[PDB]
């Protein structure tokens, strides 16, 4: 659920 | 019964072949493409509302108007005292480059450029002047005259 | 598609 | 032998690219000059 | 930024 | 099959005046004698393509 | 009046008049509208955006 | 403190109503008094995660 | 999961 | 092996009907009073 | 009966 | 049984 | 989340 | 080598419609009050 | 000082509104009072970078 | 396309 | 000058 | 990335 | 993001 | 398909 | 096309 | 005289 | 670069 | 076409 969303948004904001 | 299973999986791959992930990424591809589409290259010209003094003495140079593709430049005519000066008539050189409209009583002509930077010239016979006002229109400059308040050298019917 | 719906 | 012949075909090839670009230029240049000879008559509106 | 309908556990 | 304009399902508005024929934009070519002229008959030796 | 059953019939003098005016107008035989298939291919052909 | 409940939520903005009746609209990054800084918008679960660990949901009498 | 720019970044495996 | 694709075809011909059956939205009517 | 329903419910609730 | 996440989650065998 | 019509005992 | 010219074909079958939408400049409309 | 926030932004010009109610428009290189000279206009992020190192954003209450 | 969107 | 939608990390 | 001169000058690789 | 853009713009200025 | 219907 | 645009 | 739109650096 | 009469004269190589 | 244009 939200764990995947949080990991994904962190991976998005870390990789430009 | 598993034939139902793989048949159903296959059809959900065909009738709705765009996965929910795929619908959204196609969405995003759409706005990136059409944003780079709509994005004007370079900086756009600065929108300015200016004011020029129109001198009609021999040797004086005609006042200039910066315009742009599809934007309205509103030319309002005032005498020396800054009061409105209605238009008797007007004459546009090469209206294939320029579309001016004007409610037939007022003292404003509103002008759109139709091809990007090719420049032209305009005559405007005002009410009290034997001398027509001649104005050079250049589109595609680094500024766009949203308005200009041109102060003609003479005195109008409004004092 | 989450399990906390 | 085979190398010789396809080298010769390549050598013969490098003469028609200029003429096809030339034809494309006819399509472009005439269209420009037609744009350019167009003059559109000045329009006059008489006030009320 | 996230289209969570494009989500997956 | 790619050489035939009728098989170009793409609606191409390109050079339609330069195609070799209605069925091929580019010709395959003909046999050519060793000297370099059209080898119309086998009796003269045909070596190259043109 | 109750004329012949199961057909275009007149229940009154006014309906007899109405029947006749339809009749002389040949409204009982409408013109032939086109086909599905034929007009249909010609349609999708005509309204298709060309060169694409 | 002052309690809000989601009055609407879609991907992105979420419109929130409080116990004082105040209405707000938020995005991924938005300062929300008391709760702090919004961390994510969960539109299908009716869920809002904020930095203070508090989870904002649809009102129980409204869901 | 895909962002608006069109580039796709995804989380690996996360369960709640 | 033919069973699976014949199955997909018939269930998809059904499914297209069902999705069309849901895509409909019947606009409401307004009736005034006397 | 409802045992299958609540078992499927908790199985869905546990798997995100 | 099928969920609203779109992924099918079912119980195994339960009667009453 | 549970559709009872999609039930199987 | 052919993938290239098919590429270019699809490039132009996009670029021509971009250029045609850029020559489009729509004339202003006027509404005069009551 | 006077803090400005983005009023709108597109590739090139960006229109910004200050705390004094003043509205300005900027390009790739322009003089912003106090802010110095703008180095970059990130329209898709709503971000303005200027030489003084600070960054102009959309206001918290309008973004 | 930037990661600070 | 920079068209940032013509941009890539 | 392309400028308004038409010559395409691009950055090589930069992340943040 | 921004670092790629600034390196790009400085490269464009450097190579006219 | 229930049995307590 | 110059670079001081 | 100079037509600088046809510029070459 | 090209003049108005028809003759073409062009500078060789320069940078700014 | 001259150079003194």
């Amino acid at each position: 659920c939200t764990d995947a969303a949080l990991a994904a948004l962190e991976y998005h904001k870390s990789n430009a | 019964e598993v034939i139902d299973k793989k048949a159903f999986k296959d059809m959900t791959r065909n009738l709705y072949p765009l996965n929910p992930e795929q619908v959204v990424k196609l969405k995003q591809i759409y706005e990136t493409s059409e944003y780079a589409k709509a994005a004007t290259p370079g900086t756009p010209p600065k929108p300015t509302a200016t004011s020029q003094f129109v001198n009609l003495s021999p040797g004086s140079t005609p006042p200039v108007i910066r315009l742009s593709q599809g934007f309205v430049s509103s030319l309002v005519f005032l005498d020396s005292t800054g009061a409105p000066w209605p238009i008797a008539a007007y004459d546009l050189g090469d209206p294939s480059s320029f579309n001016i409209q004007w409610d037939k009583t007022s003292n404003t002509l509103m002008i759109q450029a139709t091809k990007l930077y090719n420049y032209g010239n305009l005559a405007v016979r005002l009410r009290g002047l034997n001398t027509p006002v001649m104005l050079t229109l250049i589109p595609g400059q680094k500024a766009v005259d949203y308005r200009v308040d041109l102060r003609v050298q003479g005195y109008g019917p409004n004092a | 598609p989450f399990g906390a719906d | 032998i085979l190398q010789k012949q396809n080298e010769q075909l390549a050598e013969q090839k490098y003469q028609q690219e200029i003429q096809q670009r030339t034809s494309d230029m006819l399509t472009a240049a005439t269209q420009l000059v037609q744009d350019w000879k167009q003059v559109e008559t000045q329009v006059y509106t008489e006030g009320t | 930024c996230v289209s969570m309908i494009g989500g997956s556990r | 099959v790619n050489n035939d304009p009728a098989f170009s399902t793409t609606t191409s508005t390109g050079n339609s005046k330069n195609d070799f024929s209605a069925i091929a934009k580019q010709q395959f070519g003909v046999p050519y004698k060793s000297s370099g002229e059209v080898c119309t008959e086998y009796q003269q030796v045909c070596q190259t393509w043109g | 009046q109750s004329g012949q059953d199961s057909g275009l019939t007149a229940k009154s003098q006014a309906q007899q008049a109405l029947n006749f005016i339809r009749y002389a107008s040949a409204q009982v035989t409408p013109p032939s509208l086109p086909k599905l298939s034929a007009y249909s291919e010609l349609w999708n052909q005509a309204t298709a955006k060309p060169n694409s | 403190r002052i309690i809000y409940y989601i009055q609407a939520v879609i991907p992105g903005r979420a419109w929130l109503i409080g116990s004082n009746g105040s209405t707000l609209t938020v995005r991924e990054g938005s300062k929300i008094p008391g709760y702090g800084m919004v961390k994510l918008i969960d539109s299908l679960q009716g869920r809002i995660l904020t930095s203070s660990g508090q989870v904002i949901k649809f009102s129980q009498e409204d869901s | 999961r895909v962002s608006i720019g069109g580039t796709v970044y995804t989380a690996k495996k996360y369960d709640d």
